[PDB]
């Protein structure tokens, strides 16, 4: 139904200006309210800005008043945020949430989300972004059970975190371990993934680790061979 | 405004749970409610004190008094663990204002025996020097594990080393562990291995000495 | 003023007389039109534009006339058919809870096209330097804005200002007059007027 | 020792602009920090604005914020202090009070005034300047004890009260029991005064009124007879 | 900030008063004091609750405590009775934030009988029309007085009156009274009259019945 | 509010001479009368300080 597709993240240095973008599908967009909320990792949420079903602000926060400017285009059917000389403590996950309520012309101010999305990654930090690197980890051949025997990729060697793992196509939703990365005292993060792998038999995935990096674009498509 | 709300409440799967945010003056405005699930995206809970979404089952409730916000929810199970917020308007400053959530977790599960997965260095590294040995466990339930490497049959710590803490998947921990300080030619002899210790009983697990 | 809405009104019933019923010292300017023969010409769509346009500026919010915030925000050519309404909000916009929730824009490298919005993002230039994203000489934010205390005087006041705009183009009848009733009576050989016939 | 005369003040209609000045002498205007402060009667004391030793403004109130501007003037030794946007609660005494301290380079922010002076009458209001009236009270031949008979002034029809009355030259500090004014229903207030005067055998005072009104300047030099 | 005063307090000159300043968190910033007598210049008292100016006598004394700052005047007299005001400075919204002053009033004064003086209209007045006949009276300690007319030896109140409030002067009060609703020949008969009526006694003068 | 700043007047500043004025701008043909309409408003427009 509703898909608020966030376009725009990444890493800037300090001092610097970028674009957010909200993409908004599946309902409306003159006659639902849309904010910015930010999400510190593992440090709750934090609103940042919002605007009503028309063209109006609802204010700021304590900390982004002067610096941050919110916009909407009922045309193109999108919500722009604006920001102006980015800090160290403006690493967050800008979220894009929708209102629940029509809001009506006679009411009362009182806004609370119904639907969230996914959020952009923008880190700011003085770091250079780095070109991942893409392993064939080897599939050995310990045979225990059925499918004790697993591949999966090192990505490694990289600053920003956007990292986005496919097989086939975007497919193949089964289970797919995804370990967090981890900053080894370098700024740099590892990636990594476990799928399970049955009997190899000309009868099992492509071999393909497809990763994407915004920041480093770069489409590698490396198989994976025991 | 400024809501206040506890650091971390947890509760057995066998009564209700007590959720409050509590202000100065909150016992007019209207006060909703936030469920975000570890590494996915908040879904919406009972808002208003007064009324769920479509969707929530009868088990979230909700009760404001005075200067004090219940979320009551009823019959936790092992899938309600995630980090529940409460929200508030405050038009004085028109703005809205959040709050450190709090962590619900459900006390008195069943533990979990961690699986550890090897995985040698892969075929086309040895011609350069990457150093990037990856030992892997599954998922357990009882955090707080610590990896102990076992390189070259011999304690080694010294070397650069990862530690990641355990994060949050389908309600189960998980870590991983790299540490490849050898000078690239791991293949000395010995079998250069990974153990992972946990509360009470340890799992081994070894690759080829080669 | 820069990031103005537009509502798109469909098939309805417009009564043009509500909108003498708020607040007092409001205007009703009109341009090519009037409000007495307002509910006798038909429309097919008309277009409401928000803006918080406040000061001795409202003046120059007219078919050829320029100014200091219709020259960078919003350009009418001179076939505007309308009415402006700049009625004054003191009371529920001008709060010391946030002066920069308004903005305001200034000098572009060109003046805007009529009736189109120049939502930007990016920093002004000089011509000849170098921004590279940051506030330095010769670079800064066109977006100055001005705060809203409730202690301004009357010519600094918030002032909601909303134009409508009257297009005819080859569409059905659309909306056009509220309605026209005259209690009939049926006593008497007397005209009549049942929906066209006459 | 130190005399803060203090000048501009009278009746104006409600949205117009005026200027108040404070001449200092008697210390120097370059190392002493004066304020001004209103006096609604009876009705307490209100802290207007304030300039410290330098060309320095220290802040304003929470209802005079973008309406009043206060200025510093060391060359002339004189604090002015200008008023844009005048209301109805804007009728007070307005005096000029000094710091005593000497304000200097490195200590805590902490004023407090320990000269004051006497304030001008700012009434801001629609109605207008009227011309005062004074009249020859008949000190009758009532005659028991010494300094029973008493003449004086009967000054009435007037908005504005900057009343000042004088005698023979401003002196004649002895009792003079001067009313005050009263609100006769419509605006305008009346004046009198009684003095002792003794037997009158051509050795008593001049007979002589001078009342001074700055909105309605007039110089009234009426004598009074028995 | 907000400084809360009593709006009066009245004590006998046998005692000292308690006049306090009462805020949220003013136990720190410093305190100061004002006395500002009834129609003169306020005059400087006691300030930072340590120290006095040159001039104030060693009665006037201040003390601070938490959130309580009390003027403590020793030996109060008549001649102390005037509007005190506390200043504090409250560097948070760089202001200079007033309260409301506390009336101070030496209860058990002796009484004053008020001296009533009548005034004739002028010589100069009759030729027009002005009727501003003025009856005066002299101070008096007891307040709240009533002027009664007596027009044409009858009472008369339906006129345009003044009835002015007592002010305050050295310690007394005084007023005075407007009424002249005549049409401007007062000379008519029967002695008009003004009369005085204080609580208990009253005096009582009249003019020349021309 | 606490600083101020000025703009353009009827002539340029004088070098090293101070301006201080109250009188609200002229626009060159109009009556001010000390109000704030059209083409009559204060010439000391200051700057916010967050």
């Amino acid at each position: 139904e509703v898909q608020l597709v966030e376009s725009g993240g990444g890493l800037v240095q300090p001092g610097r200006s970028l674009r957010l973008s909200c993409a908004a599908s599946g309902f409306t967009f003159d006659d639902y309210a849309i904010h910015w909320v930010r999400q510190a990792p593992g440090k709750g949420l934090e609103w940042v800005s919002g605007i009503t079903w028309n063209s109006g602000t609802i204010g700021y926060a304590d900390s982004v008043k002067g610096r941050f400017t919110i916009s909407r285009d009922n045309a193109k059917n999108s919500l722009y945020l604006q920001m102006n000389s980015l800090r160290a403590e403006d690493t967050a996950l800008y979220y894009c949430a929708k209102h629940h309520q029509i809001a009506v012309a006679g009411d009362a101010e009182d806004y609370y989300f119904d639907y969230w999305g996914q959020g952009t990654l923008v880190t700011v930090s003085s770091a250079s972004t780095k070109g991942p690197s893409v392993f064939p980890l080897a599939p050995s051949s310990k045979s225990t059970s059925g499918g004790t025997a697993a591949l999966g990729c090192l990505v490694k060697d990289y600053f920003p975190e956007p990292v986005t793992v496919s097989w086939n196509s975007g497919a193949l939703t089964s289970g797919v371990h995804t370990f967090p990365a981890v900053l080894q005292s370098s700024g740099l993060y590892s990636l990594s993934s476990v799928v399970t792998v049955p009997s190899s038999s000309l009868g099992t995935q492509t071999y393909i680790c497809n990763v994407n990096h915004k920041p480093s674009n770069t489409k590698v498509d490396k198989k994976v061979e025991p | 405004y400024e809501l206040t709300q506890p650091p971390s409440v947890s509760v057995a799967p066998g009564q209700t749970a007590r959720i409050t945010c509590g202000g100065n003056n909150i016992g007019s405005k209207s006060v909703h409610w936030y469920q975000q699930k570890p590494g996915q995206a908040p879904v919406l809970v009972v808002y208003d004190d007064s009324d769920r979404p479509s969707g929530i089952p009868e088990r979230f409730s909700g009760s404001n008094s005075g200067n004090t916000a219940t979320l009551t929810i009823s019959r936790v199970e092992a899938g309600d663990e995630a980090d529940y917020y409460c929200q508030v308007w405050d038009s004085r400053s028109d703005r809205v204002v959040f709050g450190g959530g709090t962590k619900l977790t459900a006390l008195g599960q069943p533990k979990a025996a961690p699986s550890v997965t090897l995985f040698p260095p892969s075929s086309e590294e040895l011609q350069a020097n990457k150093a990037t040995l990856v030992c892997l466990i599954s998922d357990f339930y009882p955090g707080a594990v610590t990896v102990a490497w076992k390189a070259d049959s011999s304690p080694v710590k010294a070397g650069v080393e990862t530690t990641t803490p355990s994060k949050q998947s389908n309600n189960k921990y998980a870590a991983s562990s790299y540490l490849s300080l050898t000078p690239e030619q791991w293949k000395s002899h010995r079998s250069y291995s990974c153990q992972v210790t946990h509360e009470g009983s340890t799992v081994e697990k070894t690759v080829a000495p080669t | 003023v820069y990031a103005w809405n537009r509502k798109r009104i469909s098939n309805c019933v417009a009564d043009y007389s509500v909108l003498y019923n708020l607040a007092p010292f409001f205007t009703f300017k009109c341009y090519g039109v009037s409000p007495t023969k307002l509910n006798d010409l038909c429309f097919t769509n008309v277009y409401a534009d928000s803006f918080v346009i406040r000061g001795d500026e409202v003046r120059q919010i007219a078919p050829g006339q320029t100014g200091n915030i219709a020259d960078y925000n919003y350009k009418l050519p001179d076939d505007f058919t309308g009415c402006v309404i700049a009625w004054n909000s003191n009371k529920l916009d001008s709060k010391v809870s946030g002066n920069y929730n308004y903005l305001y824009r200034l000098f572009r490298k060109s003046n805007l096209k009529p009736f189109e919005r120049d939502i930007s993002t990016e920093i002004y230039q000089a011509g000849n330097k170098p921004c590279n994203g940051v506030a330095g000489f010769n670079c800064y934010f066109p977006l100055r804005s001005y705060s809203f205390r409730p202690t301004y005087g009357v010519g600094h006041q918030p002032y909601r200002v909303v134009v409508l705009s009257f297009e005819l183009l080859h569409a059905p009848a659309t909306v056009c007059g509220p309605k026209k009733s005259t209690n009939l009576v049926k006593n008497k050989c007397v005209n009549f007027n049942f929906n066209g016939l006459k």
